[PDB]
């Protein structure tokens, strides 16, 4: 046979949902019997551990399946052997949630079958808010004092990540440091900075492009000194 | 449900070196434990089952040990490609629980922040907020703490802080502050400050602006 | 193979076939067959188990099915055979339900699979149980290729299987198992 | 309470040897299975009878009526004192080619996995193909 192959997908709609609504993932498979094998839903949320989800078996044991607490009564594993996938149905969302989905393969090690994961699918991100789409407001950030001078660019209030920030359009690329997103009151807000020699700023202009996609938004904003 | 404690967040290390990662489980769980490997989140990668026995195509680089709650991954010779988190996972009992997570860096020489502080702009007043923002860029190591005073009295209400991880070029950690307030609180007083505090050098690296 | 002894007499053979003596049966008999010197195997009705022996602890006290009395080897499995097949050996081997300390299984509510697991390990307090273990395997088990060493951690499970179609068919075996299987 | 399965020239099928073709025994050989419990040979055409019968008319509940249980646990003792014992699968006998009278088959024993040369048992075969003799010359007597 082949490579082995797992590869997971969002069945109706994207990954960001609202709190209350449902979701099924799924998760398509090729190289081995999938009929064979045990297999298991994870999350990782962000900034927190791997957290288990649940399993299921084979024909052999009737398709049983086994949930974590958290989960149990509003989520649902399924398989369908003819087409080697297995689907997760999320009920009742939340916004605790909001992580990164994997479905993962279970085999036999050392001679006993055991949950060690084998292999895994390349992540769905699922994000659970109720915040609304709104683009981004762009503010320059320049110094006010007068050999290498460090300029900004603030992108503040925008849902949801993420945003494409450059500096002239690529041209600046060595000394630029753009920053993690933070969310505040259901918005986020990112900083980028660029270090550009006194000869290029201010005597040539530094502009910072700001892209927001889910609104629509591409603003280029100068940053005119202090 | 079984705890399993990764003290050490994050490791340095060089190229050539070896390094130990230690796990701790809060139950007995026999050697029923799996190590991972991920990197920027993807996905995971086994390396260890059964506490000791090596996943194939694994290198020989990664041994692993223990049997009841202590379980040591050791890597002997690391690559850069080896540069990466990694975690324990029993499955002794359901739930099946992982560990918090250890991300292998890259040790390197000291280097002191370049801190630069930013008035809020014109546009941000004119909608009512006020942000000073304080860039610390390129420093190692990462531990640095910070500090805003405005007109000498140390602000903890506003601050916004986001790190950025150890770059893959010059190794080195970046961090930005943001102070949020209201236009009317801005205009209140005159001067700001943003101090860093890094081990480079005792005395605490300081950038104001006034008005 | 036959040979002449005077010039009249004649010194013959005749083997019997254990193809046909467990083919052309009806009665589902157990069967005892060693297939390499790690890997025994034992099949009853519709119940099939490879039995090991080796350090691994695939089972704890703490999280799974302790057994001190047949009853409670319900919770092993769904199957009626397998329990009943797990029962009929451990009678065999000669483990006393009473004094002998109990062993582990795996609830059937859990999908990692069905297995069961006795300490059989020949150190310390263990030493007379593990003894008496090994004599038992010595009886179901002809040329009994024993892997548990003396101060050493063997830990043995049985765990399902497919009947392995190239096993060498030994009625001893099972002669052994209908006599020593009776309490 | 004899318990003992009565066998009643004894002839086996092409099924039951690894031969693949039927044998038969005479009736004074096989009449001496009859209630001994010190013969393999019996014991193995016991238990291919019952299994023959069973077929026409779970497993192991009249076992004690079919083997010895003394004679398997004396082969067991012997293969774990390292001594030959028997593996209830090939057996011996003397036979007259010209009368077709012959002797009861016994046992071929096996050691260390691999059955008995032919000289290490010499006394057994030579005794019995004596016995056979004078077991010839009385019931030509009779
Ligand atoms: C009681 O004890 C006796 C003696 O130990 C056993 O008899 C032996 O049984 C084994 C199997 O358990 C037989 O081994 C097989 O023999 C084949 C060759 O046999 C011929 O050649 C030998 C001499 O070399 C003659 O003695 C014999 O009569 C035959 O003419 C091989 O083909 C086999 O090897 C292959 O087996 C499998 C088949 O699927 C393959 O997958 C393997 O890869 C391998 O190539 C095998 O070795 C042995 O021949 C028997 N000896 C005899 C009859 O003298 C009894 O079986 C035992 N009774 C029990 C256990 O109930
Ligand atoms: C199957 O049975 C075997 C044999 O009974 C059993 O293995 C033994 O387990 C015991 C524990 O129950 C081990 O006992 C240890 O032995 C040594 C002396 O030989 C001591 O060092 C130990 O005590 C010290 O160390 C402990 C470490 O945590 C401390 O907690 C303690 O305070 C002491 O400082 C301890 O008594 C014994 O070594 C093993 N033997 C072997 C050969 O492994 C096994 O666990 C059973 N298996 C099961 C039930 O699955
Ligand atoms: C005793 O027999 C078992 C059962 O295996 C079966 O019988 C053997 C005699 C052979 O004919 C086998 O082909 C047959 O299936 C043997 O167990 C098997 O051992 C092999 C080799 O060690 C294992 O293969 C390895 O498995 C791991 C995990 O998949 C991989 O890392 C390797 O790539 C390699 O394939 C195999 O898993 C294992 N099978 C089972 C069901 O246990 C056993 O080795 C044998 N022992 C001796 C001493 O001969
Ligand atoms: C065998 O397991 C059942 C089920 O246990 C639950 O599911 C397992 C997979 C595992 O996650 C356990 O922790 C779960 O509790 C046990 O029966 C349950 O017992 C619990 C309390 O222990 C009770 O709340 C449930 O209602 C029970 N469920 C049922 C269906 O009866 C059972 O006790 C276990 N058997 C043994 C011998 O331990
Ligand atoms: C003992 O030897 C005799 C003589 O070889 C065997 O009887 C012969 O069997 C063949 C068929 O195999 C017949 O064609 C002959 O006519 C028979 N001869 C007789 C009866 O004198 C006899 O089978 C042997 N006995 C055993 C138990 O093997």
């Amino acid at each position: 046979t082949g490579q082995i192959q797992l590869v997971q997908s969002v069945e109706t709609g994207g990954g960001l949902v609202r709190p209350g609504n449902s979701l099924k993932l799924s998760c398509v498979t090729s190289g081995f019997t999938f009929s064979n094998y045990q297999m298991h839903w994870l999350r990782q949320p962000p900034g927190k551990r791997l957290e288990w989800i649940a399993v299921i078996t084979v024909k052999s044991d009737n398709y049983g399946a086994n949930y974590v607490e958290s989960v149990k009564g509003r989520f649902a594993i399924s398989r369908d052997d003819s087409k080697s996938s297995v689907y997760l149905e999320m009920n009742r969302l939340r916004e605790e949630d909001t992580a990164t989905y994997f479905c993962s393969r279970s085999g036999i090690y050392d001679g006993y079958y055991a949950y060690a994961m084998d292999y895994w699918g390349q992540g769905t991100s699922v994000t659970v808010s109720s915040a609304t789409t709104k683009g981004p407001s762009v503010y320059p950030l320049a110094p006010g004092s007068a050999s290498m001078v460090t300029l900004g660019c603030l992108v503040k209030g925008y849902f949801p990540e993420p945003v494409t920030v450059t500096w002239n359009s690529g041209s600046l690329s060595s000394g630029v440091h753009t920053f993690p997103a933070v969310l505040q009151s259901d918005l986020y807000t990112l900083s980028s900075s660029v270090t550009v020699p006194s000869s290029t700023w201010p005597s040539q202009t530094v502009t910072c492009n700001v892209a927001h996609p889910a609104s629509s938004t591409k603003v280029d904003k100068k940053i005119v000194p202090r | 449900s079984v705890v399993m404690t990764q003290s050490q967040k994050f490791m340095s290390t060089s190229v050539g070196d070896r390094v130990s990662i230690t796990c701790k489980a809060s139950q007995i769980v026999g050697t029923s434990v799996a190590w991972y490997q991920q990197k920027a989140g993807q996905s995971p990668k086994l390396l260890i089952y059964w506490a000791s026995t090596r996943h194939t195509g694994v290198p020989d680089r990664f041994t692993a040990g223990g049997s009841g709650t202590d379980f040591t991954l050791t890597i002997t010779n690391v690559q850069s490609e080896d540069l990466a988190d990694y975690f324990c996972q029993q499955y002794a009992t359901y739930p099946l629980t992982f560990g918090s997570g250890t991300k292998l860096e890259l040790k390197r020489t000291d280097a002191a922040p370049t801190v630069s502080i930013f008035p809020p702009s014109s546009e941000q007043l004119t909608s009512g907020g006020a942000s000073v923002v304080c860039f610390l860029n390129n420093f190692y190591p990462k531990d640095i703490n910070v500090k805003w005073k405005i007109d000498g009295s140390e602000r903890q209400n506003g601050v916004l802080n986001s790190w950025t991880d150890q770059d893959s070029k010059d190794s080195t950690y970046s961090m930005s502050s943001t102070l949020t307030l209201t236009k009317d609180e801005y205009e209140r007083h005159n001067s700001y400050t943003c101090e860093a505090t890094h081990k480079t050098s005792t005395s605490p690296i300081v950038k104001s602006f006034n008005r | 193979e036959a040979f002449k002894i005077g010039l009249h007499t004649e010194f013959q053979t005749v083997s019997f076939s254990m193809v046909g003596l467990f083919s052309n049966n009806p009665h589902d008999c157990p069967l005892l067959c060693t297939l390499n010197k790690s890997h025994l195997y034992i099949k009853g009705g519709n119940a099939s188990f490879q039995i090991s022996f080796d350090d691994i602890a695939v089972l704890l006290p703490q999280y799974d099915v302790i057994i001190q009395h047949p009853a409670d080897m319900s919770w092993c499995s769904k199957s009626d055979d397998q329990i009943w097949l797990s029962q009929w050996f451990m009678n065999a081997v000669g483990h006393d339900w009473h004094l002998d300390p109990p062993f582990l299984c795996r609830n059937r509510t859990k999908t990692e699979g069905f297995i069961f697991q006795v300490n059989t390990s020949k150190t310390g307090v263990n030493e007379n149980y593990a003894k008496k273990f090994k004599t038992g395997m010595h009886h179901l088990y002809r040329e009994y290729p024993d892997s548990c060493l003396n101060g050493k951690l063997c830990l043995m499970k049985a765990q399902p299987t497919s009947w392995p179609l190239q096993c060498p068919l030994d009625h001893v075996n099972t002669l052994h198992f209908l006599t020593r299987g009776k309490n």
